């Protein structure tokens, strides 16, 4: 599984022959987040009543931020066409629960990512960047079934939620690399595992309401990204 | 709007007729023609500038400090990048006099 | 009471701790000087 | 286009100034000028509206397999913020 | 053109003091304020204890926010230097609000957009009534 | 006693042994007795002898315990032998019906 | 309503004869929340105990963890004595009568204007 | 030797100084943190089957009260 | 004063072959230069030292 | 009629228009009392830093050259954040004007140069980490280096220096003797290495290293 | 009457037996120094088969805990900006603009070429001479723990340390101020 990891880190900001144990730590972090994602979706399915993963569950969990909503709409519109039923399902899900914002369809994050990607191609590096595209959870599926689905006793994904978790894992890696670069920025003014460790620590401590002067508002399952 | 005056910086009647169209609709939403409005204050004729100055002065109050803020924070000089726009600032600071 | 604590037999953390310490990144010519002398 | 000064005029507060002002008096503030006591009311509105919108999402996915608020729509919405409420329904 | 004219009493700290209330009258206004905003969210009926739980949480949230501001105000009164240019900017950071400039986006996307959307449904249903009848 | 522990244990989902609820009930009594003692210090020292809701909340706040939210100050929650709270009231008429900001508090 | 009478008796045993009808229900809710939380703590310990039934030792550990963090008490009779011992060597400043109650030096007082704002 | 206290400060904020009396307090904070963790870990060690081992897996279950998660294997 | 001991336990128990004259030499350089108002009560102190 | 005709003459002549602005802005500034000047002073700083003024960088007659010159004869001081002056006097031909106002500013605020006669062992107040009048002197030193005025730049470092070898090495290099200056720099580098290990980073000398 | 009132249970009675530092060394505990402390404290509890992964987890837990303490302290003295929620990354200069300026509002709404953007952040708000704060004294850390109270949830650790923090509070009095004045009037 490390060979797939080595290829995808080239498309990120930690390219030019990074270490291999760092990708192992990333794999462990991604595996824990995906297990937590499976665990967190269990209560929603139990609360709903159905014994199978509904297609609206994956978008109901990720209902907090709208910037990540836009990226999911982009991935289900253009890259998910080369489809017809999923476009109407998303519209039905959008109209199922929306008041002002979700009934709609510059983010300063993806634009930075594409600007950074264009910067890496200025250094044949352009040929290497092109061949690294579409190499994340797309060539094989039998091994990805073994990495996940430990028990799979009560609720299982049928055809579609298998790919959604793969895209979320890819977005988790992209956000994890983005947080690593943010920590590396404080250093100047190959990435050491101390950078990712600090990013996890900063991402764990939230600034949620009713926090000060009390040590009873404890923590729960952090997130799924 | 910006695709007419870029290639002929030499017309005297075509530009005047076009600006006669620009300031006529202003007197009568279509409130996004900022490059078209600001380009008519400098092109070829004082009379065109005077006509555009009338709708540019009657749209505000005869105050000193309010016009001082306008030329710094409110108004953007992105339209004319190769012109000495302080000449227009002299008009605003002298139009509030007796 | 504070400065006596740094003078009353505290050299173990001053002349033994601080030896063979990597130079700060602000001074990057001392390493070049050492390499030229060694080579 | 327009600075925040008159945008502060555009807001229509719901909590009266006699509630937010009393809160400042408890903590030791005068609460005698109109301008500072509008963000606390807006911040209070945002805190409750987010919970209200979250409760609306739970209520509209109750048993679809008029709108009445119960504990089933309150204890999961308060769980993310750290509020743990558990009230017995009998005796 | 709308720019802040510095000719008024609102731009400064000059203002009429707020009338002092008691504990009994403050809770009733809290109940009224909470009831109106929940109905604006899209609700039509609710229980009494659920309202009481929400008011107490809001009361505790307001107390913690107001108390946190007080420790911020008196801490800078002895130093003279401020980490953030505004005391009100600071207290949002420990609470969770990004900035005061995020309030306009929240208001626009939860009041104006909701009202504009809510009106269109009424207009659409009015046409349906005219078409059916 | 011990029967009350078993009843709410059943609502939790699993029953409890008869040799465990006795210690659990003793622990509950100790905590409530200590909570009343903590609330007494705030009570008999300012100037009063009457129990209030806020005094119990303050004791929980200073003991690193979550404050109970949901109970007001007026006398309510009757018992007719059973804790029904199905008072379906509309918020439309409760918005602007009768209001007055007069405090009338002078020294 | 058997809990109402004993709770009033508990308050009566502490020298309180006047109360409000809402505090009694609050303590009942507090008791319900306390046991419900500690039973859940027993469940996670029992689930981590790879045992089907729930043992009694897990409750003892669970209540031990609850008292460790969720309850506050000062250190009695031993730690405060050390504080007085380590501060017993601190002397006392001399009394210099000039006008009586002098004040701490300038800067270390709540009299300082904001640097940014000016005239 | 390596990473005494100053490099950890640079790990967060490049320009920050600590007073001489503050450094010892932080070490005592770490000293108390070490003892609290190992005592609780040993208590869980004696709880598995009256004693089994110091286990990294049960340490993960212990860190729920600290609201922290180790990036380790688990 | 019955057995006063403040720095007795923390006495400078070091070899220090070359400390007295360099230290006492610093005393005359600082206490006899640029000081006249606070020097009259401390000038006699250098004699018994 | 005179005002309208005077405006027309300002349109045809650029020199007349820019001279009128320089002679009018201070005169209109005096009319305003101490009520709107503070608001305008804090609002004009972003305008000087706005991103729409980079188009006329190549134009020798610039609308920003005489704009900043107009707000220099006003008797009420105006906050400027003189760190911007380093960037303004780099692209809009404001080299000597920015330096002159820097010398007008950083000489009457503290009435004392940063020399640190003693170490941080006798002072019990601990004012601040960064000494006052430090960023402004660094910007002033950068302007002198860009202008290649080594005689003026050398004098600045001879007063703000802390070590006795940094200024000595500069003085040697000022009149030949490059080998001796190079040895003096090396004697300064290892001397700081001896002191740097015993203490913290001591952020008092950033650009000396 | 008075006999019905209970008495608090003394926690001092229940103690552990004792049959048989990393504080003055100015060091963070390394892998070798912690090994001796684990084995000596596990003999009392009766543990065998000393592993290695547990030692590393404890060391990293200490490293994260100390980072949280310093992050909490600095955050009460310096400014920062939030990215997509709770993430603190800047911990630096005054790139945050003043929200009462319309130029900042349009700049907020908007979000060779790199240097001008840095100017838009580093020069659109602040004072001419930004004075830095004094180093962290015993007062700043004392107030930091009062407000947050989240860094140390255990009462056995937070309590015993906070009174030691109180005993370390110090500031110069009037008498020392003249000595600073006398010294300042001597070098001039």
């Amino acid at each position: 599984f490390a060979t797939e990891l080595q290829s995808m880190m080239y498309s990120l900001g930690d390219a030019r022959r990074p270490l291999h144990e760092t990708a192992v730590l990333v794999e462990d972090v991604v595996h824990t987040q995906l297990i937590n994602l499976l665990q967190q979706a269990a209560e929603v399915s139990q609360l709903r009543g159905a014994r199978v993963i509904t297609p609206e569950d994956l978008l109901f969990l990720m209902r907090k931020d709208k910037k990540k909503l836009r990226r999911l709409l982009k991935y289900m519109f253009i890259r998910d066409y080369k489809i017809v039923k999923g476009i109407d399902e998303d519209d039905l899900l959008e109209d199922k629960l929306s008041g002002s914002n979700n009934a709609n369809k510059i983010d300063e994050v993806k634009q930075e990512r594409m600007e950074r990607a264009e910067r890496q191609t200025r250094i044949a590096q352009y040929a290497e960047f092109c061949e690294s595209r579409q190499l994340s959870f797309s060539k094989k599926a039998s091994k990805f079934r073994d990495w996940l689905d430990c028990s799979s006793m009560e609720i299982k994904p049928n055809v579609v939620a298998m790919e959604i978790l793969a895209y979320l894992a890819y977005e988790t890696v992209a956000q994890l690399v983005d947080l690593a670069l943010l920590v590396r920025q404080d250093m100047v003014t190959a990435i050491q595992p101390c950078h990712i460790r600090e990013a996890i620590r900063r991402y764990s401590h939230r600034i949620g309401p009713l926090s000060p002067f009390t040590n009873a508002y404890r923590r729960n399952g952090m997130a799924f990204l | 709007m910006t695709y007419i005056e870029k290639r002929f910086p030499e017309d005297l009647e075509l530009n005047a007729q076009f600006l006669d169209l620009v300031n006529y609709v202003y007197r009568d939403l279509t409130a996004k023609l900022e490059p078209a409005f600001l380009s008519g204050l400098r092109c070829a004729q004082p009379l065109i500038r005077a006509k555009f100055f009338e709708v540019f002065d009657n749209s505000m109050k005869r105050r000193v400090y309010e016009r001082l803020l306008y030329v710094t924070c409110s108004q953007n000089w992105e339209a004319m990048g190769n012109h000495f726009w302080i000449k227009q600032c002299i008009e605003l600071l002298l139009a509030v006099c007796e | 009471k504070r400065c006596f604590k740094r003078y009353s037999r505290s050299s173990l953390n001053r002349q033994q701790d601080l030896s063979h310490c990597p130079p700060p990144p602000q001074l990057r010519l001392l390493d070049f000087l050492q390499k030229r002398k060694e080579r | 286009l327009v600075d925040f000064l008159m945008q502060l005029e555009d807001y229509t507060p719901t909590i009266p100034d006699a509630v937010t002002g009393y809160y400042l008096n408890r903590a030791g503030f005068e609460a005698s000028d109109p301008r500072i006591i509008r963000l606390i009311s807006l911040a209070a509105q945002k805190f409750i509206s987010d919970i209200a919108n979250d409760a609306l999402q739970h209520c509209k996915m109750k048993g679809t397999a008029k709108y009445t608020l119960t504990m089933e729509d309150l204890t999961p919405a308060l769980s993310e913020y750290g509020i743990n409420v558990k009230k017995p329904h009998y005796f | 053109i709308r720019h802040s004219d510095p000719e008024s009493d609102f731009y400064r700290g000059k203002g009429e003091p707020v009338t002092e209330l008691s504990w009994h009258s403050c809770r009733q206004l809290l109940y009224q304020a909470v009831a109106t905003i929940l109905a604006h969210a899209g609700f039509d009926c609710a229980n009494e204890s659920v309202l009481e739980t929400l008011t107490d949480v809001a009361h505790e949230y307001c107390l913690k926010f107001t108390k946190l501001l007080r420790f911020a105000v008196d801490r800078e009164a002895r130093l003279g230097q401020t980490p953030f240019p505004d005391v009100m900017e600071q207290v949002f950071h420990e609470v969770g609000i990004g900035s005061v400039l995020s309030l306009q986006k929240f208001w626009q996307h939860r009041i104006k957009d909701y009202h504009s959307y809510m009106l269109q449904i009424s207009k659409q249903l009015s046409e349906e009534y005219e078409r059916i009848v | 006693p011990r029967e009350s522990v078993r009843l709410m244990a059943e609502s939790t989902g699993l029953e409890l042994s008869d040799e465990v609820a006795a210690l659990l009930a003793e622990d509950v009594c100790y905590r409530l007795r200590e909570a009343t003692q903590n609330s007494s210090q705030f009570m008999k020292h300012t100037k009063r002898r009457k129990l209030t809701v806020e005094d119990f909340n303050r004791a929980l706040r200073w003991s690193s315990v979550e404050a109970v939210c949901g109970y007001g100050s007026q006398e309510a929650l009757p018992m007719r032998p059973y804790f029904p709270e199905d008072r379906e009231v509309n918020l439309v008429e409760l918005a602007l019906a009768t209001n007055i900001p007069k405090g009338c508090a002078e020294t | 309503p058997k809990d109402a009478q004993m709770m009033a008796q508990i308050l009566k045993d502490m020298g309180i004869t006047e109360y409000e009808p809402r505090v009694i229900n609050q303590m009942l809710e507090f008791a319900f929340r306390y046991v419900t939380t500690i039973l859940d703590d027993a469940k996670i310990y029992s689930s981590h105990a790879k045992k089907a039934t729930v043992d009694a030792d897990d409750v003892r550990l669970a209540i031990q963890c609850r008292a460790d963090q969720s309850f506050t008490s000062p250190p009695p009779r031993d730690f405060l004595l050390d504080i007085a011992r380590q501060r017993n060597q601190t002397p006392l400043p001399l009394i210099k009568p000039y006008s009586g109650p002098r004040l701490p030096p300038d800067r270390y007082c709540l009299t300082a204007p904001n640097y940014r704002l000016k005239s | 030797t390596k990473k005494k206290l100053q490099d950890l400060v640079r790990e967060v904020d490049p320009n920050e100084q600590l007073d001489e009396d503050v450094e010892e307090m932080l070490l005592q904070i770490a000293d108390d943190f070490i003892e609290s963790v190992v005592t609780a870990a040993c208590q869980l060690a004696r709880h598995r089957k009256s004693s089994t081992l110091e286990v990294k897996d049960v340490q993960l279950h212990l860190e729920r009260q600290w609201n922290m998660w180790i990036p380790g294997f688990g | 004063e019955s057995g006063c001991a403040n720095i007795v336990s923390a006495a400078p128990c070091q070899a220090e072959p070359q400390q007295y004259e360099v230290q006492f030499g610093r005393l005359r350089n600082f206490l006899t230069d640029s000081d006249s108002q606070h020097s009259h009560e401390v000038m006699p102190l250098l004699y018994p030292l | 009629a005179l005002l309208s005709a005077f405006v027309q003459l300002c349109h045809i002549s650029t020199t007349l228009a820019e001279k009128t602005w320089v002679q009018l802005f201070p005169r209109l500034w005096k009319i305003l009392s101490d009520r709107q000047q503070h608001a305008l002073a804090g609002e004009i700083s972003p305008f000087l830093c706005s991103g729409s003024h980079q188009v006329q960088r190549d134009c020798q007659p610039s609308a920003l050259n005489c704009f900043v010159e107009a707000m220099s004869q006003c008797v009420p001081p105006i906050p400027i954040r003189p760190c911007v002056l380093k960037y303004l006097g780099k692209t809009h031909n404001l080299w000597f004007r920015s330096t002159l106002m820097l010398e007008h500013q950083a000489f009457e605020k503290g009435l004392s140069l940063q020399i640190k006669p003693k170490q941080t062992t006798e002072f019990y107040e601990q004012e601040s980490i960064t000494p006052p009048q430090q960023e402004i002197l660094d910007s002033l030193a950068e302007l002198y280096s860009l202008l290649q005025e080594e005689d003026m730049w050398a004098g600045l470092w001879q007063k703000r220096c802390k070590y006795s070898e940094t200024a000595t090495a500069i003085a040697y290099e000022q009149h030949g003797f490059f080998e001796q200056a190079q040895e003096s720099y090396e004697k300064a580098m290892d001397k700081a290495k001896k002191e740097h290990e015993r203490s913290n980073a001591s952020p008092a000398i950033f650009p000396e290293y | 009457k008075f006999d019905h009132r209970f008495q608090p249970q003394n926690p001092l009675s229940g103690a552990q037996q004792f049959v048989a530092l990393c504080s003055h060394t100015m060091m963070l505990p390394t892998r070798g120094q912690l090994e001796g402390r684990m084995i000596v404290t596990a003999y009392e509890h009766g543990l065998d088969n000393v592993t290695e992964e547990a030692v590393s987890a404890v060391v990293y837990a200490v490293e994260n805990h100390l980072k949280d303490i310093l992050t909490s302290v600095v955050s009460r003295r310096k400014a920062y900006r939030l990215r997509d929620g709770h993430f603190k990354y800047a911990f630096g200069s005054n790139v945050t603009p003043q929200p009462y300026l319309k130029n900042s509002v349009v700049a907020y709404n908007n979000l060779d070429d790199a240097e001008q953007q840095a100017a838009l952040l580093l020069a659109c708000s602040g004072d001419t001479l930004p004075a830095s704060l004094p180093p962290v004294n015993m007062y700043d850390l004392f107030e930091a723990l009062q407000v947050h109270r989240e860094v140390i949830p255990t009462h056995t650790v937070y309590a015993l340390n906070i009174e030691r923090i109180i005993t370390k509070l110090w500031h110069p009095n009037h008498e020392e101020l003249q000595q600073d004045k006398v010294h300042r009037q001597r070098l001039a």
